[PDB]
RNA sequence: CGUUGCCCUCGGCCGAUCGAAAGGGAGUCGGGUUCAGAUCCCCGAAUCCGGAGUGGCGGAGAUGGGCGCCGCGAGGCGUCC
RNA sequence: GGGGGCGAGCCCCGAGGGGCUCUCGCUUCUGGCGCCAAGCGCCCGGCCGCGCGCCGGCCGGGCGCGACCCGCUCCGGGGACA
């Protein structure tokens, strides 16, 4: 509906019950999640490998 | 970009002083694609774009 | 125990491309208003440019201990304020028709103030000491004055602050000051001061005349030259010697 | 020891005072010249107006062109100790602002018309 | 509780302003009515925007669960989240 | 200019360490996140309990480091020629 109508509408009509509800598609959320997680794990792994390299040297 | 042979690229950085995502319009080097990372500065690596 | 398990560290790595930089002080890189920027880089020209000696001599100001002695001595001879002036007149008006009115009594000695009073009583050798402010705004007013004083043999000095010189008298600023006479009790202190001043200014005026003095470079420029000289030094010093 | 966080130097917000005028410029305030009387010039007694009065429960006035509907409403109320439902102005091709005034249903239009003079 | 005065605290913008009765731009429709007016008057159905303080009212927030007593039982109180 | 130190080149070294020189100011596998401070340190106002209260608790604040020090042109590029 035309944007200035949204003003009238109830919250539920304007969004959806999810993280990034009504701003982003479901597909690209669940990728974000697992990207964010799989990225963070590799940072932790690299941090561990760095710490092992410090202990070695 | 009208009246320009070349294509441009909207390239988004993060402003390193305010929490804010600045954006630029580079001239697209050939071989650029979307969802690529573009690195830039003195300690930038020598690849395209 | 008084150490909650939850309380962590969470340290921020202010690297490059890492966590956004902290709000550090930028006073050095501020874009200043044109007035500020101007008044700042005026002082830079006076350092950078080859300043001629008649203007330079106003850098050689009086030292701290001496200055506080001088201003102590003047405190005796601060000229009459308002109200005091009225009381001097009012008392005289009352005494004329009451209990014998002489008229002139005997007036005490005081400071003399602005350049024009001073120069007429350096020409005339009436002054014993001349205090000059270092920071008169269009210098010309006081440029000749130190050359003049030394010609008439009048002890002269350059105090800091045209303001603090002007606070002796009760005005905003004053260019100059001079003692024509001093009371017998305080005469010896003035005489002590006078000799100490003239050794530092009048009795080395030839050196003051010769002494040019700006021509200093920026520290950023200087540092580069010294680094270049250290490169030239290490090119031919550690090799042979 | 108060540091510049930002490289800008905006102007500092100074105190600025209210007026405390040593004398008033104009001696006394201008008396209003758009009163309950000056606002309502006279009633139309035109065939069309009379039909509007009898049937629709209105009155038809020529009004001063500077008037709001709010001012007209207040005026009519004051003059004819009446109460208005709604005011509905237009401007005649002539220069006189006409105002159809719908009177509230408790009151009749014919009765007030007889009171003011027109019929 | 408002209203204002001062003190601190925070604040990028981006150019004052003008520029469209065809661009953008919330929300009104059916019937009736005049010599000449009607999405504008009357009747009837609606609707948007702004206000709504003291909040005008309901409803949501929210009325669980535990333990301890007393009560045949429905339940009542005490106390814990 | 110093700090910092994972380290590399050199110098010293007593193998603990120190100095000079480099190096960073620490981020490159993914179309994520990333501000308004955690942490430590030192102070104070009120309230409560021990009572010696800069002892302990409850509530509420302030400053320092964190985020080195000093400086004279904001940074570059030209330039006594344009
Ligand atoms: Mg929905
Ligand atoms: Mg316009």
């Amino acid at each position: 509906v035309r944007p200035k109508v949204l003003m009238r509408l109830s919250k539920t009509k304007k969004h959806v019950s999810r993280a990034y509800g009504g701003s982003m598609c479901a597909k690209c959320v669940r990728d974000r999640i697992k990207r964010a997680f799989l990225i963070e794990e590799q940072k932790i792994v690299v941090k561990v490998l760095k710490a092992q390299a410090q202990s070695q040297k | 970009d009208p009246g320009r042979g070349a294509p441009l690229a909207k390239v988004v950085f993060r402003d390193p002083y305010r929490f804010k995502k600045r954006t630029e319009l580079f001239i697209a080097a050939e071989g650029i694609h979307t969802g690529q990372f573009v690195y830039c500065g003195k300690k930038a690596q020598l690849n395209i774009g | 125990k008084v150490v909650n398990p939850l309380f962590e560290k969470r340290p921020k790595n202010f690297g490059i491309g890492q966590d956004i930089q902290p709000k550090r002080d930028l006073t050095r890189f501020v874009k200043w208003p044109r007035y500020i920027r101007l008044q700042r880089q005026r002082a830079i020209l006076y350092k950078r440019l080859k300043v001629p000696p008649a203007i330079n001599q106003f850098t050689q100001v009086l030292d701290r201990q001496t200055a506080t002695q001088l201003l102590k001595l003047a405190h005796k001879y601060r000229p009459e304020t308002k109200q005091e002036k009225k009381q001097r007149l009012l008392a005289r008006a009352e005494k004329k028709a009451a209990g014998k009115g002489d008229v002139p009594t005997k007036r005490p000695p005081v400071l003399r103030a602005g350049v024009n009073t001073v120069t007429t009583l350096v020409e005339n050798k009436k002054a014993q000491l001349v205090v000059i402010a270092h920071d008169v705004d269009p210098i010309e007013l006081v440029v000749f004055l130190p050359a003049l004083c030394r010609k008439m043999g009048v002890p002269y000095c350059i105090l800091k602050g045209k303001a603090r010189l002007g606070r002796l008298v009760h005005r905003k600023t004053c260019t100059t000051v001079a003692f024509t006479q001093v009371n017998s009790e305080d005469k010896g202190a003035l005489a002590k001061l006078v000799e100490a001043i003239r050794t530092n200014y009048n009795d080395r005026y030839d050196e003051i005349r010769r002494h040019w003095g700006g021509n200093v470079l920026g520290p950023k420029s200087v540092a580069r030259i010294a680094k270049l000289e250290k490169a030239k030094a290490k090119e031919l010093a550690t090799k042979l010697g | 020891k108060k540091i510049r966080t930002s490289p800008t130097f905006r102007r500092p917000k100074t105190l600025r005072l209210r007026r405390q005028p040593k004398y008033p410029r104009k001696s006394a305030p201008r008396r209003n010249k758009l009163d309950h009387y000056a606002i309502i010039k006279f009633p139309l007694t035109t065939e069309s107006a009379m039909k509007k009065i009898e049937d629709n429960n209105t009155l038809v006035f020529i009004v001063d062109v500077k008037a709001n509907k709010h001012q007209i409403k207040q005026a009519v109320k004051k003059l004819y100790d009446i109460d208005v439902a709604k005011v509905n102005t237009l401007i005649r091709p002539d220069g006189e602002k006409k105002a159809y005034v719908r009177l509230a249903p408790d009151y009749d239009a014919l009765d007030v018309a007889n009171k003011i003079g027109i019929i």
